[PDB]
């Protein structure tokens, strides 16, 4: 009569039309609270937004109720794939409840907590902006201490008994779902089993980070060796020349990133790095012709033009009104083909390259918008964020700044400037990596049963002193949540992107570079005004998910699997810099001082 | 003197529905086309069979102008040999089509801020539409072996989708007054000739 595989394409047709009204209500309500900030707003977007969410939920339930097996369309099949994942609706309605109430309770726990000066009482402050500001630009070693130790005494301690049970009920509702754990049920964005010659293994990216990671230790090794050193002439005491770097004196309030180092570390403070700020101000830029060179950029390597509905709708400034917007930096995809981007521009150099992610953002959602409504997204959850940095990556190349006579004709690029910049791209992306492996071991760890609840914290700060280099400044006793401290982990977010689309940007800007027909160092690349190297791009940007992220990187770099090498190859440079800075000081760490041992 | 209603059918208040277009006979009458391929409001005059050009010499006996409302991506749909949601289950243009098919984007017009749903097309259908034939039927569509028994449950659908048409949405997820004229021709006297 009809077979199984028609009936699922009827129901997506029945489905598309409903989800894209539906979405686009519950994107259009979001993006009007998003720039216009009231409680009526507020209410709109909620009802907009259960509406959505009431109508997915009961899609889902129809959908499971075909076999996912008798289907033999690859397309058809990775959108009911992801119509089936019924989630937390497998638990009972008893178990339901009370994940979320784990979950909005660590969420309140995180954004409400406010940790307390001892010395001065009636000092507390929230983590954002109170917090941050310490961990980000204090050089004292006691005030870094409190902040670092008091937000995780108060708030650490308030999540430990949450996620005791928040990994219980996610373990339960991923087991239910057919998953080992719910570590397994997170490393299922990657999994790809239906493409042959192209299939990916939850377990295969376990083998694959840790592979990619025995790569950049000796990168990393030097690099937290340079900056040990230099940490040395900051901080005299409470630091080993062999030893780790404690917790609290890293870049902010986790060590995440070790950007805000840079000042402290940096190779040549004498020469700054270059800062086209002053010469927009003085050309007349406004954040149109931002964004306007921002799409000439894009156009260049041959992508489309921004819509005239982008320039209409989008909130490319701060208005001038009395509506309040919270206008960080984002790109919206809200359906129909209405594509919008809000942000407070001002006329600085970060903005200018923040406009050319953003606008990568975009240019990813135009060109998947040709793909079904379940196949609109990246090939994986690192993959549009890598397209996004690519970009910022061409635009912030002095070559790039002097075609848009934003740098003299005359200007001359200098040695010591290219260590310069390549020693502060390292402190975000390679300060960033032993970090973002180490928290998401933890958690496969933990999730798996590999971690009893009375080893948490013993092995969490064993690994970041063997995997990152990192010493806890004050022992913890197993009451302490250290990870839940973190954003990701107290809000129900997988952390493993954030490494994969790090390896996956670096291997994407060698291989554009590549075809570009770019010579020099790899740093210096510029694919701009090179449609051979945009259009390539193109290629996997309209593939959306259509296809797997393993064919899809394919597609650009001709690698199958994450490559750490274009990253190596990008800092090359530096590594070759921080060897030969490196001969007079010990490279590694020993896991045995501690700040707190003497 | 005596001109043709072209203005009671392409300045209508109101059009129909894709599936439910509305069909008039311009006859009896002298056509100009002067404000026609000469007008730049028109984003789309693709003309089939027949051009503009070596029209005078030509008799038909009577003309049919087809308007409905569609989405911009779904211009496209409207031609010969096109296949398509709109083509197969709305509105379906002869292999054999002889006329200029007009367009236009009628977001002022048509789109309202909250939606305008006004506009409804035939999601599913158990088969193609023959050329220039509308289906009105209203019944559920059977994906499967089970009986709907005229109520919509799993695997029962209502054939028929409203467009959800937003000012603000992209140009191919637009509204697009859609004017089809059909030249037909017979053993007719054919007293509408055009000097
Ligand atoms: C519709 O109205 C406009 C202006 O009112 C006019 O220019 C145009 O010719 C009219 N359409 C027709 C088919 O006459
Ligand atoms: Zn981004």
């Amino acid at each position: 009569r009809s077979t199984t595989e028609d009936l699922v394409k009827t129901f997506l047709e029945k489905f598309n039309s409903e989800a894209e009204e539906l979405s686009y209500q519950s994107s259009l309500a979001s993006w009007n609270y998003n720039t216009n900030i009231t409680d009526e707003n507020v209410q709109k977007m909620n009802d907009a937004g259960a509406k959505w969410s009431a109508f997915y939920e009961e899609q889902s339930k129809q959908a499971k109720t075909y076999p996912l097996e008798e289907i033999q369309d690859s397309t058809v099949k990775r959108q009911l794939q992801a119509l089936q994942h019924s989630g937390s609706s497998v638990l009972s309605a008893d178990k339901s409840q009370r994940l979320n109430t784990i979950l909005n309770a660590m969420s309140t726990i995180y954004s409400t907590g406010k940790a307390c000066n001892p010395n001065n009482p009636q000092e507390c402050l929230l983590l954002e902006p109170g917090l941050d500001d310490i961990m980000a630009n204090s050089r004292d070693y006691n005030e870094r201490l409190w902040a670092w130790e008091g937000w995780r005494s108060e708030v650490g301690k308030q999540l430990r008994p949450l996620y005791e049970e928040y990994v219980a009920l996610k373990n339960e509702m991923a087991r239910a779902n057919n998953y080992e754990d719910y570590g397994d049920y997170w490393r299922g964005d990657y999994e790809e089993e239906w493409t042959n010659g192209y299939n990916y293994s939850r377990d295969q990216l376990i083998k694959d980070v840790e592979q990619t990671f025995t790569q950049i230790q000796p990168l990393y090794e030097h690099l937290h060796a340079y900056v040990r050193a230099k940490l040395m002439d900051t901080y005299p005491s409470h630091m080993s020349p062999t030893g780790c770097l404690p917790a609290h004196l890293l870049g902010d309030m986790w060590g995440r990133f070790w950007t805000n180092l840079y000042p402290l570390t940096v190779p040549f403070g004498q020469k700054p790095n270059i800062d086209v700020t002053d010469t927009m101000v003085n050309q007349s830029w406004d954040a149109r012709r931002i964004f306007e060179e921002a799409e000439k950029f894009f156009v260049s390597v041959g992508l489309p033009n921004m819509t005239q509905g982008f320039w209409e709708n989008s909130m490319l400034t701060e208005p001038g009104d009395s509506r309040k917007v919270v206008c960080h930096p984002t790109a919206w995809d809200l359906g129909k083909h209405d594509f919008r981007i809000k942000m407070c521009t001002k006329v600085t150099m970060d903005d200018f390259l923040t406009a050319h992610h953003e606008m990568g953002h975009i240019q990813y959602d135009m060109a998947y918008a040709a793909q079904p409504f379940l196949l609109r997204n990246g090939a994986n959850e690192g993959f549009h964020e890598a397209v996004g940095e690519i970009m910022s990556l061409s635009a912030a190349t002095p070559k790039h700044l002097k075609n848009i006579g934003l740098l003299p004709p005359g200007f001359s690029e200098d040695n010591e400037t290219d260590i310069n910049f390549l020693f502060k791209q390292a402190l975000t992306i390679v300060g960033t990596l032993p970090f973002t492996y180490m928290l998401e071991k933890w958690r496969w760890m933990v999730f798996k049963g590999e971690i009893p609840k009375e080893q948490w914290m013993k092995k969490w700060w064993e690994m970041k002193r063997d995997l990152v280099g990192v010493v806890e400044p004050l022992p913890h006793d197993e009451t302490y949540c250290d990870p839940a401290s973190l954003f990701h982990v107290a809000n129900d977010y997988s952390f493993i992107r954030y490494y994969t689309r790090t390896i996956y940007q670096f291997q994407f800007q060698e291989a554009l570079c590549q075809i570009a027909k770019h010579e020099g160092p790899l740093h210096k690349c510029d694919i701009s005004n090179s449609s051979e190297a945009g259009q390539t791009l193109l290629q996997m940007l309209k593939l959306g998910r259509s296809k797997p992220w393993t064919l899809a990187l394919y597609r650009v770099v001709g690698a199958k699997n994450m490559d750490v090498r274009p990253l190596l190859n990008y800092f090359d440079p530096l590594f070759t810099w921080l060897k030969e800075q490196n001969r007079n000081s010990f490279v590694g760490w020993n896991t045995d001082w501690s700040p707190y041992a003497d | 003197t005596n001109l043709c209603p072209f203005g009671e059918v392409f300045n209508a208040t109101r059009f129909a529905s894709v599936y439910a277009w509305n069909r008039k006979r311009i006859s009896n009458c002298v056509a100009d086309y002067s404000v026609l391929y000469n007008s730049a409001s028109f984003s789309t005059f693709k003309c089939y069979g027949v051009s503009p050009t070596k029209l005078n010499d030509l008799c038909f006996t009577n003309v049919y102008a087809d308007s409905f409302v569609i989405r911009g991506d779904e211009v496209r749909q409207i031609a010969p040999g096109q296949t398509g949601k709109i083509a197969d289950y709305n509105y379906k243009l002869p292999d054999d089509f002889t006329g200029c098919v007009i367009a236009w984007n009628s977001n002022n017009l048509d789109s309202k801020v909250g939606g305008n749903y006004n506009y409804l097309y035939r999601l599913f259908r158990k088969s193609n539409l023959k050329p220039f034939e509308r289906d009105i039927s209203t019944e559920i569509y059977q994906a499967g072996s089970t009986p709907c028994n005229g109520v919509e449950g799993f695997n029962c659908y209502f054939p028929l989708q409203s467009y959800g048409f937003q000012p603000t949405n992209g140009v191919g997820y637009q509204p697009y007054r859609v004017v089809v004229l059909s030249f037909e021709l017979l053993h007719a006297p054919a007293t509408v000739c055009g000097p």
